[PDB]
């Protein structure tokens, strides 16, 4: 009961023509259960790889991502590090600091503002004043106000947040913004440029989304209706 | 460890009755004194500073060393209690309407020993300091003596907002005058 | 009579004179099950002591004075003979099976010395039952007085130390630095704590699991790295297993190391200890008395190969497995007592006041 | 004194030598000075009158009812015990080392000692370590799925399954089992019952439950084709001893 | 007795004699007050007693007088250890204040008939500030007819320094004034420096002047000894970890400007008080006796 799911297989072409054969397997979990009632015909034993020393997880839902989110931060999947660069691309750039403190090209930091540990920040970022953010990632290009309060959130790009607000575990998709006097419960989330209103404070689970019906609430000025 | 020397240790007995012992010795804990009774600070810390209005420490988990008529620079700033003449007047009267629920308070069976307490012939010495304590230890719902305290002066404040006393005009500086002040007030309003 | 132990593997020609058993070789193999030299609490302890079931001192202290405990509960005195000689007669050879078992700390050594003046005070003409009524007293009275008392007078002494907003270092799983931390912590103390661990018992695990129990912040990291962390480090904490009479620490082999690293990064050194562990021994070094533990546990799997599995095959080869080491005074700015906060130059100080 | 030994019959002395020989001996071997044997009194309540012919450093023998089992034995035996017991059983021929399990009754301060080993019906579940068993059952009372509880995972994540393994009938035992013993008359055999219960118990000042595993010998078991094996394997049994 | 007349009590008891001690002046001052109280608790003393103790550190915020304020009430527990009764209680509180008195008067002097024996001949001497005990232990070794050389820095926050200069060129004596910059510069032509104490902190380092922790280091640099004159009084139950930990009601009120520093025990040779030449360790010895 103490293995972990990393969802890698080693198959053969007998894999395939067991999928090809039997019609009603859907899934992986599908496949190895019928193999595994199927026992005598076609026997076609399953084996097992385990490793100790080395990373691998699949990410599914939030509570993946998250957890996925800050165990890489933290280099639990070296040499897959946000400094290392590994895409060669120009934007992802940068620098380690004490805390696993990231910092991108052209950060500009605010004065008073306090990263605590476990922060990632992207590039063309700014940040207000006497802010304190901690085990959070922001998106380049973003936008922050004086005196705001991040824990554990994850900003995507070019997201904006006015002064004063407070953000604990939720998560904001890229080009969201917020007012001021705002406070976000953990396990929120905002996405695709939904527009939260002063002056409001969302409860414990508030997903919105511009789409009416499957997100929680639709808005893009305001929580109430 | 000047500040832990203690002289009388106020050992506890659970109505509500304390009994002062020799205990000699340098104490854990830090020890305030109030009306020449102890009072070993094991909840809260001691504090410093003149600072009236008692409220203002405990409010901050502080309890000043030293304070009340006992102490020559007490650090509460007293004041007048200019109540008492009635209170004086009635101590002679025994335990025995609205009159009855009204001198209720504080332990909810009616009583008379605060009368006694503040009755002019008090000179506060060392023998009156045990029952004070048990009254106070009374008053409270805690087994520490400076909680019990803690909690009958928010009693005292609660109640003097519950008549309208003006609090900047009850700064907690002696407990046992407060009592027969709010008492006599009670009284005479029915 | 109790046989005697075989030494494990070859030593180093320093440490020839040191004994270095292993822990798959028992004692008991050797001896009746129906305990027959005496009564089994011998055994019991004996083999939580080589087996490493217990290793806090404390913990062994409170261990040994139960056991013995319940040796004084099951004793009777024989027929013309005198209880408070026979007793300490009695009661040496299972000092000896301890030893043998595993080598005795400070603080059991002061435990034992304590508990023989103790007998050797019970008068010859008290009866039987008082006796044994007094002397579980007596255990009941110094348990109660050198650990839970000291423990919370430490605590309440450290806590004017730890200011806000610092960071802690502290090293190892001892009781009395976690407790005084977590009591710190009850009391609005907001700080951080530096977890620093060492091979190959990893005991510091240990603390930290106390320490996110207690929801303080921390950070853990091996020893090697200290001087990595310690510029960000404002205050190093240490628990200690003993205080010698020239002002000396006899703690767990990183700690002199971190002291001595602290110096170098100009950073303040404490060290908690209670007084019943004072010892009035002194020495200069760890060679002149220390502990070899089993070297087997130095083997470690790195990829697929294991690089001492063999090591006994190899002549020339040698492994040391130290458990104590001594750090010289003048590194220590710290002894934090019941007493109160003293430097470690009053260590025999105390020695002279609580011995009468 | 803290063991008392404690030797069940409900046997017969077959064999070159008698058979309550083999285990009594043993016990000889490593002190023991007393040991309490309690006989079968269906066929006589004789059969002590008999064994008193054996030249054993000392014994102690006690009839018993006609229908009684081993719980039911200790229920009556438990006025005659004071301390932990050592529970034997009069068919067994092996040459362990009993040292290895009193240590884990030692060590661990375990509420239940057993010696297990490996056979040449049911199951058992030990930890890693391969010392503290976790589960255990009969085919008995499974009818197709052996059910885990998810406790016992979440403390314990990896457990090893051993089938084929064979009871040696050694237990050391607390003192506060035998009390509840005497507390509750529904038990009446201990390998039926009484141990699954402890296992059990174990998850609800908890219960240790420790078992050393061997690979030596075994217990001359009620088919007399193990009667036959303990007959050949003895000559090499004894020319140690 | 009121608090404001303490004050002018205390005030007029420094004024009237500038060579008495602050300390010794406020252990008076506590000595008068108890012996107009007119209280009848032991309790009652201690409360009165103790916040004199904070009105007179407000006045004056010396750690001289804080430790004097702390020995006083340990003599007044002392003294109440073995006296249920309250009145030969106070009688005896009066005749042991005024034999503490008498004896901490005899203490400069005690100090002085001691200290002069280290002074080498043809020797150079090094002093920080203007320090009463200093100057006695020379005038002391002046008395015995020897010669030597004195170097005194000048004290920056207030000059000191030159006072003492005075003080030394009235008695005759070959003395030059240096900059608080120059120490290590003089620091090679010095043979031994002896400095005041402010206050002596647990394990024996000093409380004393701001300028006084940099020459201790420089002196250690060049391993040369260093002496530290103080009188029984001026212990103290404080220990810091660093500058920083000095508390801040001594630094200042007596950008930035404390007036006071420590010194580690690890830099001073030895000690010179009424009770003889101490090793630092001989302080937090006294400490330990004598609280139990």
């Amino acid at each position: 009961y103490d293995l972990l799911d990393c969802h890698i297989s080693i198959c053969s072409p007998q894999v395939a023509q067991l999928f090809t054969d039997n019609f009603d397997y859907q899934t992986r979990d599908d496949f190895v259960r019928g193999l595994l009632v199927n026992e005598e015909i076609l026997g076609n034993q399953i084996h097992m790889h385990v490793t100790a020393k080395e990373y691998g997880a699949r990410v599914s839902n939030l509570h993946m991502y998250s957890a996925v989110c800050a165990d890489v931060i933290r280099r639990w999947v070296y040499p897959l590090t946000p400094e290392a660069n590994f895409t060669d691309s120009t934007t992802q750039s940068c620098t380690h600091s004490r805390h696993n403190i990231y910092r991108g090209p052209e950060v500009s930091l605010g004065h008073g503002s306090i990263l605590e540990e476990n922060v990632l920040l992207g590039s063309g970022t700014v940040i207000g004043s006497n802010c304190f953010i901690t085990n959070s990632v922001i998106g380049p290009g973003c936008h922050i106000g004086d005196n705001v309060v991040l824990d554990q959130t994850y900003l995507w790009q070019g997201v904006r947040v006015a002064a004063g607000a407070q953000i604990h575990q939720s998560l904001l998709c890229d080009n969201a913004e917020v007012k001021e006097r705002v406070t976000l419960k953990p396990r929120s989330v905002l996405t695709s440029q939904v527009v939260v209103g002063p002056n409001i404070t969302l409860p414990e689970g508030s997903v919105i989304s511009l789409h009416p019906p499957d997100a929680e609430e639709d808005e893009d000025d305001g929580e109430f209706s | 460890m000047n500040s832990q020397y203690m002289f009388d240790y106020p050992a506890i007995n659970i109505l509500s009755s304390v009994s002062y012992v020799a205990y000699n010795k340098f104490h854990t804990h830090d020890v305030s004194t109030y009306e020449h009774c102890e009072i070993p600070l094991e909840k809260l810390r001691l504090g410093f500073g003149r600072r009236n209005s008692l409220a203002d420490f405990y409010s901050l988990g502080e309890l000043p060393a030293s304070w009340g008529p006992a102490c020559y620079f007490s650090s509460v700033k007293p004041m007048m209690y200019t109540f008492q003449g009635m209170a004086s007047d009635l101590s002679r009267f025994d335990l025995t309407p609205n009159v009855l629920k009204a001198l209720s308070w504080p332990l909810g069976i009616p009583d008379c020993e605060i009368f006694s307490i503040c009755s002019d012939r008090f000179v506060r010495g060392l023998q009156t300091r045990d029952q004070l304590m048990s009254y106070i230890l009374r008053m409270g719902d805690s087994h520490s003596l400076d909680e019990c305290i803690v909690q009958a002066h928010k009693k005292i404040l609660q109640e003097a907002r519950r008549l309208g006393l003006s609090d900047e005009h009850y700064n907690g500086y002696d407990l046992f005058r407060e009592i027969g002040s709010l008492v006599c007030l009670r009284l005479i309003n029915a | 009579q109790v046989p005697t132990r075989k030494d494990y593997g070859s030593k180093v020609s320093l440490f020839s004179h040191l004994p270095q058993y292993s822990r798959q070789n028992s004692l008991t193999q050797f001896m009746s099950i129906p305990s027959s030299v005496i009564h089994p609490a011998m055994v019991r302890l004996g083999l939580q002591y080589s087996q490493g079931l217990v290793s806090g001192s404390n913990a062994r202290c409170i261990a040994l004075l139960r056991a013995l405990q319940q040796v004084i509960q099951d004793y009777t005195t024989p027929p013309n003979e005198e209880l408070s000689r026979d007793l300490v007669n009695k009661l040496k050879p299972y000092m000896s099976f301890l030893t043998q078992c595993r080598p005795l700390s400070a603080s059991m050594h002061n435990a034992i010395k304590f508990l023989n003046k103790e007998i050797t005070s019970v008068g010859s003409s008290k009866r039987e039952e008082e006796a044994k009524s007094e002397l579980r007293a007596a255990i009941d009275r110094y348990v109660q007085e050198k650990i839970v008392l000291a423990a919370q007078a430490i605590s309440r002494f450290a806590y004017q130390k730890i200011s806000n907003g610092d960071v802690i270092l502290v090293y190892g799983c001892s009781s009395l630095v976690s407790r005084i931390l977590q009591e710190a912590w009850t009391e609005g103390r907001r700080f951080r704590v530096v977890v620093v661990d060492s091979r190959p018992w990893l005991e510091g695990r240990h603390t930290l699991r106390s320490l996110v129990h207690a929801g303080v912040p921390a950070s853990y990291l091996l020893i090697p790295a200290a001087s990595y962390v310690l510029p960000e480090v404002s205050k190093v904490l240490l628990g200690a297993h003993a205080l010698l009479a020239n002002g000396s620490v006899m703690s767990r082999v990183g700690t002199a190391q971190l002291a001595l690293v602290a110096r170098a990064h100009n950073v303040p050194v404490l060290v908690c200890c209670e007084t019943y562990k004072f010892c009035e021994r002194v020495q200069t070094d760890a060679f002149v008395s220390n502990e070899l533990d089993d070297p087997d546990d130095l083997q470690c799997k790195r990829g697929e190969h294991v690089a001492l599995a063999n090591w006994q095959n190899h002549a020339s080869l040698r492994l040391l497995n130290l458990v104590y080491d001594v750090t010289p005074p003048e590194l220590v700015d710290l002894v934090i007592t019941e007493l109160g906060m003293i430097p470690c130059s009053s260590v025999p100080v105390v020695l002279r006041v609580k011995s009468s | 004194m803290e063991f008392q030994a404690v030797v069940m019959a409900v046997l017969l002395p077959v064999g070159n030598k008698p058979l309550i020989w083999y285990p009594l001996n043993l016990l000889e071997r490593v002190g023991f000075e007393e040991v309490i044997v309690v006989t079968t009194r269906d066929v006589q309540k004789a059969l002590c009158a008999e064994f008193k012919m054996k030249m054993k450093p000392d014994i102690v023998c006690i009839p018993d009812d006609a229908d009684m089992g081993t719980a039911d034995s200790l229920r009556y035996i438990y006025p005659k015990l004071k301390t932990d017991v050592l529970v034997l059983s009069c068919d067994l021929i092996t040459d362990v080392a009993l040292h290895e399990v009193v240590d884990l009754f030692r060590a661990y301060d375990a509420s239940l000692a057993m010696l297990m080993r490996k056979g040449q019906r049911d199951f058992i579940g030990v930890d890693s370590t391969g010392k503290r068993l976790l589960f255990m059952a009969n085919e008995a009372d499974l009818d197709e799925e052996l059910v885990i509880k998810g406790s016992i995972l979440q403390k314990h994540p990896r457990i090893r399954f051993h089938t084929g393994l064979v009871d040696a009938h050694l237990y050391c035992l607390k003192k506060y089992i035998v009390d509840f013993l005497m507390e509750n008359g529904s038990i009446t055999s201990i390998r039926s019952e009484l141990i699954p219960y402890l296992v059990r118990k174990q998850f609800s000042k908890s219960l240790d439950i420790y078992s050393f595993i061997k690979e030596a010998n075994t217990l001359n078991l009620a088919p007399y084709d193990a009667c036959w094996n303990a007959c050949r394997g003895d000559r090499w049994e004894d020319l140690s001893r | 007795m009121d608090d404001k007349e303490l004050i002018e009590y205390f005030k007029s008891q420094m004024k009237e004699d500038p060579d008495m001690a602050s300390a010794v002046a406020a252990i008076r001052t506590l000595l008068e007050f108890l012996k107009r109280d007119k209280g009848e608790t032991i309790q009652g003393l201690r409360a009165n007693l103790t916040s004199a103790i904070e009105t007179l550190c407000g006045v004056d915020s010396s750690v001289a007088v804080s430790s004097g304020g702390e020995l006083f009430l340990r003599f007044i527990s002392l003294a109440s250890l073995e006296y249920s009764d309250y009145s030969k209680c106070k009688k005896i509180m009066i005749e042991r204040g005024e034999l503490f008195l008498r004896r901490i008067s005899l203490s400069r002097n005690k100090i002085a008939d001691l200290c002069h024996t280290f002074i080498k001949d043809g020797a150079t001497i090094l002093t920080h500030a203007y320090s009463r005990v200093v100057l006695r232990v020379l005038e002391a070794a002046v008395a015995a007819k020897k010669r030597f050389s004195v170097y005194v820095t000048e004290s920056q926050p207030d000059l000191s320094g030159k006072k003492m200069a005075k003080a030394l060129c009235h008695l005759n004596v070959p003395v030059t004034v240096v900059l608080d910059a120059a120490v290590g510069y003089i620091m090679e032509k010095a043979d031994l420096v002896i400095v005041g104490a402010e206050g002596v902190v647990e394990n024996g380092g000093i409380i004393n002047k701001i300028g006084t922790n940099q020459m201790a280091v420089c002196a250690k640099a060049q391993n040369k000894p260093f002496y530290v004159v103080a009188e029984s009084f001026k212990f103290v139950r404080l220990f810091p970890l660093n500058q920083q930990d000095v508390p801040d009601k001594f630094k200042y009120k007596a950008e930035e400007h404390p007036w006071v520093d420590y010194t580690a025990p690890s830099l001073i040779t030895l000690l010179f008080t009424d009770l003889g030449v101490l090793t630092p360790s001989a302080v937090s010895d006294e400490l330990i006796k004598l609280y139990l």
